[PDB]
C-alpha cells in the first residue's frame, strides 16, 4: 500500500500542477484575444478611410473621363 | 484508490493538452493579425497616394476645359 | 469531479472547433489582402501616370 | 489544501474558458464583417483600374 500511497500522492501533486499551468495557459489565452480584439478593431479603422478612399478616386475618375470626352470634342 | 487516482491524472493531463492546443490557437492568430496589419498598413498608405494623384489630375483636367 | 472535468474539457474542445474555423477565415483574410496589398499598388502607379499626363493636358489645352 | 486548490483552479479555468469562448466568437463576427468589407473595396479597386487605364490610355491617345 505504502507503495501506491507515494505514487498516489506523486500523481496528485502532478495533477495539481497541471492545473496551474492550466491557469497559466489560459491567462495567457485570454490576453492574446484581447490583444487580437484590438488589432482587428485598429485595422477596420484603417479599412474605413480605404474605402472612402476608392470612391473618391471613382468619383474624381468619372469626372476626369467626362472632362477628357469634352477637351477631345 | 489507485484506479480513481490515475484515471482522474489521465483526464486533467488530457485536459491540459487541450488547453496547450487552445492557446497555440490564440498566439497564432494573434500572430497571423498582426502580420496582416503590416500589409493594411501599406495597403492604406498606396490608397492615399492614389487619391491625392487623382485628386491633382481631374482638377489638371477641368483646367484643361476651362 | 471526474463530471466537472469531463464537461471542462467539453468546453474547451467547443472553443477549439471554434477557434480552428476564426483561424480558416483570417486565412482567406491573409489572402484578400494580398490581392487588395497588389492591387492598391497597380492602382497608385497608374494614378501617377495619369496625374502626369493630366498636367501635360492642361499645358496642351489651355 | 491541495485538493481545495485543485478543485477552484478548475473552477477558474472554466470561467475563463467562458470568457474565451465568447471572445472567439466576438473574433469570428468582426473578421467576417471586414471579410465581407474587404470584398466591397476589392469590387471598388478593380472598378477603379479599369476607369484608370481607360483613363491613362485616352489621355495618352490625346497627347
Ligand atoms: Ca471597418
Ligand atoms: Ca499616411
Amino acid at each position: 500500500l505504502e507503495e501506491m500511497q507515494r505514487r498516489a500522492d506523486q500523481l496528485a501533486d502532478e495533477s495539481l500542477e497541471s492545473t496551474r499551468r492550466m491557469l497559466q495557459l489560459v491567462e495567457e489565452s485570454k490576453d492574446a484575444g484581447i490583444r487580437t480584439l484590438v488589432m482587428l478593431d485598429e485595422q477596420g479603422e484603417q479599412l474605413d478611410p480605404v474605402e472612402e478612399g476608392m470612391n473618391h478616386i471613382n468619383q474624381d475618375m468619372k469626372e476626369a473621363e467626362k472632362n477628357l470626352k469634352d477637351l477631345g470634342k | 484508490a489507485l484506479s480513481e487516482i490515475e484515471t482522474r491524472h489521465s483526464e486533467i493531463i488530457k485536459l491540459e493538452n487541450s488547453i496547450r492546443e487552445l492557446h497555440d490557437m490564440f498566439m497564432d492568430m494573434a500572430m497571423l493579425v498582426e502580420s496582416q496589419g503590416e500589409m493594411i498598413d501599406r495597403i492604406e498608405y498606396n490608397v492615399e497616394h492614389a487619391v491625392d494623384y487623382v485628386e491633382r489630375a481631374v482638377s489638371d483636367t477641368k483646367k484643361a476645359v476651362k | 469531479s471526474n463530471r466537472r472535468l469531463q464537461q471542462t474539457q467539453a468546453q474547451v474542445d467547443e472553443v477549439v472547433d471554434i477557434m480552428r474555423v476564426n483561424v480558416d477565415k483570417v486565412l482567406e483574410r491573409d489572402q484578400k489582402l494580398s490581392e487588395l496589398d497588389d492591387r492598391a499598388d497597380a492602382l497608385q502607379a497608374g494614378a501617377s501616370q495619369f496625374e502626369t499626363s493630366a498636367a501635360k493636358l492642361k499645358r496642351k489645352y489651355w | 489544501a491541495r485538493e481545495n486548490e485543485m478543485d477552484e483552479n478548475l473552477e477558474q479555468v472554466s470561467g475563463i474558458i467562458g470568457n474565451l469562448r465568447h471572445m472567439a466568437l466576438d473574433m469570428g463576427n468582426e473578421i467576417d464583417t471586414q471579410n465581407r468589407q474587404i470584398d466591397r473595396i476589392m469590387e471598388k479597386a478593380d472598378s477603379n483600374k479599369t476607369r484608370i487605364d481607360e483613363a491613362n490610355q485616352r489621355a495618352t491617345k490625346m497627347l
